[PDB]
């Protein structure tokens, strides 16, 4: 509708973006910690975690709650499709399931365009690694 | 201001190039490839906008109507035909710079008429 | 008309009538078969009769044959080749060509038909292949397996793949932008002479940036200028147009600019037009450009004709090549100045490289015709010169010496023998097949890789790109370097065989379209442009009624046939139809006034298909399903499911035009046998689809028969307790891969930390995850010349100089082992002498490979290609699971056994049920494979009830509260908990440990194959120490 | 913000809303309608054409958003503009009291006493825009 006023030094996609970002990671935040809250002090996740031997309370937030947004080179899900995500949505949808908000957990399991949207996301991050382990001994070799 | 076009010689259909009339204190166009010369009647010769303001209106085509993949709407109904049913887009370009206004089309065969909100 | 109970019932339906017709390799198959039904025939009739001269003798090509494969033998003989043969005797499973030759004297002929010319090696399976048609009784006659997809060449007996090669479409116009470029904007098309003979050609279209600070520069702005092939300097974009014969401006910008009344657009090209001012006429334009060749001629004529040859022949081949072309040419030219002032303009947004509707998949078709070619070439331009060595005499001419078939048979034979896609004067190309399991086969032959190179480092290649969905595989690719850059097909992609568009065309000229040359150049503002393979090819003023009556025809499969794709762009008002190869594709269901076509009488009709004719092609004949490739992707509406088609209270999206068939499909071959990957992390998925094709099973069931150098089989696989609806395709239940075990995921004594595991040694004793190893040796005998030669004989050591402390004893007379000997290292198999130039022989026997003890199991001998006797020997030897071996899950928890505990020592239940593998909980928090701890539940239920769990992703009927209330059922707690005892004190243990059977794995990689008995970084490592003593000892 | 204005770059293309290029041979009866109100002003008050001026009229927009938000102010822009070219360049501007934010550029009076002057105003134009300094 045009009701909305940019911030000051962004952009009105940028102020847009900024604002639907701060809501879903909010969401998250919010979600995982009433996650925490329902576990019993038997439970053998929050052992491990309160141990500090494996995982965080983000993985237990994750299985337990919501997975959340699905990011690509820091921003939500690009349109490679013409204006849109994938064929499945209409175009111009920047709401959340449209840009890769997974809103299930994995107890829950994914939507397939969740599960799409999730695997897009996990392999930037299988890129970084290969990358990060191209330069292993860079940088100790040259200055050594 | 809005955009300046070209002018083709009558006798070659070459570009028309303005220069002055400097007797008469007259704008001229005038062709390089012969003795062909016209008279302006607009005196601009030429006219740039930065900012690109101009009517996107101009731009939608009513085929899109057509469109399977838009999303339609009756919440916003036409005004030439009274049809409830429009579809509505963003920009779909670039060169808004930031907007994200959109633009409505009404889906009624030959209608095609187009507005902002 | 389907009632949402019974949609899982019909969809699982279609899809498996869908395997049954095409099976796994399908694009493999067509693609070759479509090499040797047209390709091959058209490069043959394609190539320029021999004109050759005294008298004048015309030599021309008619018509083409092949036999069977057939295999010549040493004396000369043919007899039928049957593929088993070739593989053990290193032979090519090949058929020879024949050709229908006219021999012209000038004047009078004779025809010499069915001149051979050489053999083209055959793709198992194709229709070529003498397995085409047989059934299960007659392949196994022939000791083939009824399992084996075929879609694999032999060559010396090496099974040989050809993976898939990406590459950017050709003919289409993109505009990319280059950060640091000259030009703002540069328009380009890799545009290619119609799969004719000459390489594609490259023109780019560039728009100058403003930068250039200078009086003359700012008063103009921003130059167009073309980039022409085999110039050297770039031409302003209105040269060429008077170049091709357009000479006032009018003339040319009614190419350019469809409707003057856009002042924008003209002002974009002022800068161009003045450049071009001082050149007025077609000579002058056709002398500045024929000025910039790489040798510029030495008068003028002789530059106009170089410069008229590159503009007919050069330039935009696909537009044409005829002496008329140049109107047509015009047209494409002033849409390529267009497309590119629209992206200047902002108008449209620039193209994406890795959008895969501007890919195409180059198959072993497309690859032998290009290589074909050029052998082709090589037989014509050996009979060029030895033919006239004798017409230079008068003496008649016989063709029947100067045909050397050699350059067909072992051109083609060499690059499938080492992928170097050329001369021995594109690489990784034709892999030997992967048999290490069947999934792995299965896999390799869907494989498909990426340009690393020009467009690959321009590209983004290694991202998933959303235009891969129910493409490629999402999960399946490798770890390290090639991350991103080998992928694989989903299981219903479809990759384009392609057709001529002639049946199009003759259809778009009686429907109303106007063709290239009629239109009256205003009309084009509002029609739209029709192309054709990338050819602009027309207008169409009714472009609605058209392309329903175009997506009416193909669903019929009346003239267009079901593979050509035709996109509509709405906006841009340019229809685009490609009947090209290459295309990757997918079935999916039609959808109707928010209706699916398909209804349950086509259930009903594929149920009884083992009987009632029924099949998929009927499915696509009657229009209910429909091929869609990624880039009519762009105008399609996909429901995930008929659940989108329902009336909901507030309505997403009502012109759903298509419907996906499962959404599991998106997966391919080793993604389809993780259970529950929606309930996974995605990586750990990724890291299955690799670890699934190192996982020991039966690899094929005609193992016995194959030396394979290396097999691994599993004595007791079993199918999976909880299993995917398309593992049932992948015929993983009659080639299984793994063991049902029963795992406890406990902190039991410490040695599964991290990622080991312990298992139970009592189960191991009873055969749990035994298997035995098949390694085999060939050896040759040889005469290298006069007086020397190596002969399979046993050496003795008053005789040969070669002997060593090596045992030679257990070889008979001829020289070999007898199947059924026992074997250790430094054991000889093969006593090989080679008489020398005390002692008379050299000794050149083979020893066994390893120390491992073994047992010599096969030995088979021969003759090779050269008519020499040829031994294979195979060995076996048991590999009882160790303490070092690598299991895992199929959910990524790959690990180590760390120590294996005797039944009595294991924690067990009440009932006494000891685990078979505790693997650390610490395997789970972090990694959140939680689809691991689902399957062991729904395995629990499974093993209870007596009935084979569903894991297929995306089942809303199968949630992990029902499997609990059902496992409750079975009188166990229903989170699969349960009280363990302590093996070594029989306390209860203060936890309930959780148990259930997991399907696991045993990998390749075992501590046998790598026990064993100092670079920069560890130097520099030992001088932080201070280890300067260390440091020098160890160097 | 002030401090701020005073280190980010800002060329005239920051503030330029549009630029038309005229024939107007006479200004005292200028082409645009709307400049015979304001123009007048520097025509009961001559300044510059002394001798002469060229025919050839260069008229920009600046857009007051861009304008305001930078605190610059048409005096501030035109003795740059001065400084810039020197006399060989003329500029003349509203007040803000008027209504709209233009500013009139003609080519040197006393030049008069290898570009054509529409010409060479074209590449004046391209200049100032990319690379007078405001
Ligand atoms: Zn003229
Ligand atoms: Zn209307």
């Amino acid at each position: 509708n045009n009701e909305l006023e940019p911030t000051p030094g962004n952009t009105l996609r940028q102020t847009f973006e900024n604002q639907v970002n701060r809501i879903l990671n909010d969401a998250r935040d919010k979600t995982g910690s009433s996650a925490q809250k329902s576990l019993s002090e038997y439970n053998n996740f929050k052992s491990m975690v309160v141990s500090g031997a494996k995982g965080s309370k983000i993985n237990i937030s994750q299985v337990i709650a919501v997975v959340g947004q699905q990011n690509v080179e820091g921003k939500r899900i690009p349109f490679g499709f013409k204006h849109r995500t994938l064929p499945h949505f209409i175009k111009d949808d920047y709401g959340p399931e449209s840009r890769g908000f997974v809103e299930n957990s994995y107890l829950a399991g994914l939507t397939p365009t969740e599960f799409f949207f999730h695997a897009m996301g996990g392999r930037e991050g299988l890129i970084d690694t290969a990358v990060k382990t191209a330069e292993t001994g860079y940088i100790q070799r040259r200055l050594i | 201001p809005g955009f300046v076009g070209i002018r083709f010689c009558q006798e070659c259909n070459n570009m028309l190039y303005p220069k002055e009339d400097k007797e008469n204190r007259i704008l001229l166009y005038a062709c390089r490839n012969c003795d062909y010369q016209q008279e302006a009647d607009n005196s601009c010769i030429y006219v740039n906008k930065i900012t690109h303001e101009v009517d996107e209106l101009t731009q939608i085509i009513a085929d899109v109507s057509q469109d399977p993949t838009l999303p339609r709407t009756e919440d916003h109904p036409c005004q030439k035909c009274g049809h409830k049913e429009a579809v509505f887009f963003q920009s779909h370009s670039a060169r808004a710079e930031d907007a994200m206004r959109l633009y409505y089309v009404c889906t009624a065969p030959h209608c095609g008429h187009r507005w902002t909100e | 008309e389907i009632t949402p109970d019974l949609w899982q019932e019909a969809c699982w339906i279609v899809i498996s009538s869908y395997f049954d017709e095409k099976g796994l390799v399908r694009q493999q198959l067509d693609s070759f078969d479509e090499f040797i039904q047209m390709s091959v025939q058209r490069i043959v009739e394609d190539a320029p009769p021999i004109d050759l001269q005294p008298p004048r003798y015309l030599l021309k090509f008619e018509q083409i044959y092949l036999s069977k494969p057939t295999h010549w033998e040493r004396d000369g003989a043919p007899s039928p080749m049957m593929p088993n043969e070739a593989r053990l005797r290193n032979l090519t499973y090949s058929a020879p060509l024949y050709v229908d030759i006219t021999k012209t004297v000038i004047q009078l002929q004779t025809q010499h038909q069915k001149t051979f010319i050489g053999k083209i090696p055959i793709m198992l399976r194709s229709t070529y292949c003498l397995l085409n048609g047989l059934t299960d009784r007659d392949l196994c006659e022939l000791n083939e397996c009824p399992l084996d997809p075929g879609g694999y060449f032999i060559i010396n007996g090496s099974e040989k793949v050809l993976i898939a090669q990406e590459k950017m479409a050709t003919n289409t116009v993109y505009v990319f932008a280059k950060k640091d470029s000259k030009y703002a904007y540069t328009g380009e098309c890799r545009s290619c002479l119609e799969n004719s003979s000459r390489p594609t050609s490259t023109i780019w279209v560039s728009m100058l940036a403003r930068g250039g600070q200078g009086a003359k520069k700012s008063a103009i702005g921003q130059r167009i200028v073309a980039t022409l092939p085999y110039i050297k300097q770039e031409v302003p974009i209105i040269i060429v147009f008077r170049a091709l014969g357009f000479v006032s401006d009018r003339d040319i910008l009614e190419h350019i600019i469809y409707d003057f009344e856009d002042p924008e657009m003209m002002e974009m090209v002022k800068p161009s037009l003045d450049e071009a001012f001082v050149i007025q006429e077609q000579n002058v334009a056709l002398n500045f450009i024929g000025s910039r060749g790489a040798k510029p001629g030495v008068t003028k004529e002789k530059r106009i004709k170089y410069a008229k040859e590159v503009l007919q022949k050069e330039m935009l081949p696909h537009v044409g090549v005829s002496d008329f072309c140049e109107t047509k040419k015009a047209y494409f030219l002033g849409y390529m100045v267009h497309r590119l002032l629209l992206a200047a303009l902002g108008r449209r947004e620039l193209d994406d490289r890795d959008h895969y509707g501007n890919k195409r998949l180059d198959l072993a078709g497309p690859l032998l015709a290009f290589l074909f070619r050029g052998m082709f070439k090589n037989l014509l331009k050996e009979v060029r010169i030895y033919a006239q060595k004798f017409i230079d005499r008068g003496k008649d001419f016989n063709l029947e010496l100067a045909i050397k078939t050699r350059i067909i048979s072992d051109g083609l034979k060499y690059s499938l023998a080492t992928g170097n896609w050329g001369d021995q004067k594109r690489a990784g190309v034709s892999q030997v097949l992967n048999r290490l399991t069947f999934a792995s086969t299965l896999s390799h032959l869907r494989r498909l890789n990426s340009p690393i190179g020009r467009d690959g480092k321009l590209a983004k290649p290694r991202q998933l790109h959303n235009t891969l969905w129910g493409m490629v595989c999402p999960a399946e690719t490798p770890e390290g370097h090639a991350v991103g850059l080998v992928k694989n097909l989903a299981l219903m992609a479809y990759i384009s065989v392609g057709s001529q568009p002639s049946p199009i065309l003759e259809f778009l000229e009686e429907w109303s379209m106007e063709n290239l040359e009629e239109i009256s150049p205003a009309a084009i503002a509002d029609a739209t442009k029709i192309f054709v393979n990338g050819c602009w090819v027309g207008i169409h003023k009714d472009p609605e009624q058209l392309m329903n009556t175009l997506r009416k025809l193909r669903r019929q499969m009346d003239i267009i046939v079901s593979e050509v794709s035709m996109i509509r762009d709405i906006r841009e008002r340019e229809i685009r139809i490609y009947t090209d190869a290459g295309r990757i594709c997918r079935p999916l269901l039609i959808v109707e006034k928010q209706k699916l076509l398909l209804k349950k009488r086509h259930i009903d009709q594929l149920k009884e298909r083992e009987y009632n004719n029924y099949s998929w092609q009927d499915l696509v004949a009657s229009g209910v399903v429909e091929y869609i490739d990624t880039l009519e992707e762009e105008t399609v509406m996909l429901a995930m499911t008929p659940d989108d088609l329902q009336e909901k209270e507030v309505a997403y999206c009502s012109t759903y035009t298509h419907c996906e068939i499962h959404p599991s499909m998106i997966l391919g071959v080793c993604a389809s046998i993780i259970p529950f990957p929606d309930h996974n992390q995605s990586p750990r998925n990724t890291y299955q689809s690799a670890m699934g094709k190192q996982a020991m099973g039966v690899y094929i069931t005609n193992f016995h028969v194959r030396m394979d150098t290396l097999a691994h089989v599993l004595y007791y696989p079993q199918k999976p307790l909880v299993t995917t609806r398309s593992m049932e395709y992948l015929r993983f239940r009659e080639l299984p891969a793994g063991i049902n075990s029963i795992v406890a995921i406990a902190s039991y004594t410490g040695y599964n930390q991290e990622d080991s595991v312990i298992m139970n040694r009592s189960a191991v004793d009873r055969g749990f995850f035994r298997s035995v190893f098949y390694r085999s040796y060939k050896e040759q005998e040889s005469k290298k010349g006069f007086d020397q030669e190596e002969v399979f004989e046993k050496p003795t050591r008053e005789t040969c100089q070669g002997m060593r402390h090596a045992i030679y004893d257990k070889l008979d007379d001829d020289g070999l082992i007898a199947p059924g000997v026992r074997v250790s290292g430094d054991d000889v198999i093969i006593g090989k002498t080679v008489t020398l130039p005390r002692y008379t022989k050299r000794d050149c026997s083979t020893f066994l490979r390893t120390s491992e003890t073994g047992i010599v199991d096969q030995v088979m001998v021969t003759l090779n290609q050269e008519g020499y006797k040829f031994c294979k020997i195979r060995v076996r030897s048991v590999r009882i699971p160790q303490i070092g071996d690598k299991f895992a899950s199929r959910h990524g928890q790959k690990g180590t056994c760390g120590i294996q505990y005797r039944q009595e020592d294991m924690p067990f239940t009440c009932e006494g049920i000891t685990p078979d593998i505790i693997i650390n909980p610490h395997a789970i928090p972090s990694r959140m494979t939680i689809g691991h701890l689902i399957e062991c539940l729904q395995g629990k239920v499974s093993a209870n009830k007596g009935e084979i769990g569903d894991a297929t992703p995306f089942n809303d009927a199968v949630n992990v509260q029902k499997i609990s209330n059902l496992l409750s059922d079975y009188g166990y707690h229903l989170r699969g908990n349960e009280v363990l005892y302590n093996g070594f004190t029989g306390r209860k243990i203060t936890s309930q440990i959780f148990i259930g059977p997991t399907y696991y794995q045993r990998l390749k990689h075992m501590v046998d194959d790598k026990i064993h008995s100092f670079g920069e970084m560890e130097r520099d490592c030992q001088i932080a120490h201070g280890a300067a003593q260390f440091l020098r000892e160890r160097l | 913000k002030d401090i701020l204005c005073r280190l980010e770059h800002t060329t005239l293309r920051k503030v330029t809303a549009n630029t038309a290029i005229y024939y107007d041979p006479n200004p005292q009866s200028t082409v645009v309608a709307e400049d015979q109100e304001w123009v007048n002003v520097y025509y009961e008050m001559p300044d510059f054409d002394v001798a002469r001026i060229s025919p050839w009229l260069l008229r920009v927009e600046l857009d007051r958003k861009h304008m305001t938000d930078r605190k610059l102010t048409m005096e501030q822009i035109a003795e740059k503009i001065n400084a810039g070219f020197g006399d060989d360049l003329n500029c003349i501007f509203n007040d803000d009291n008027a209504e709209k934010l233009v500013l009139r550029i003609r080519i040197m009076n006393s030049d008069e006493n290898k570009m054509d002057d529409d010409v060479f105003l074209r590449c004046i134009e391209s200049n100032m825009l990319t690379d007078m300094t405001l």
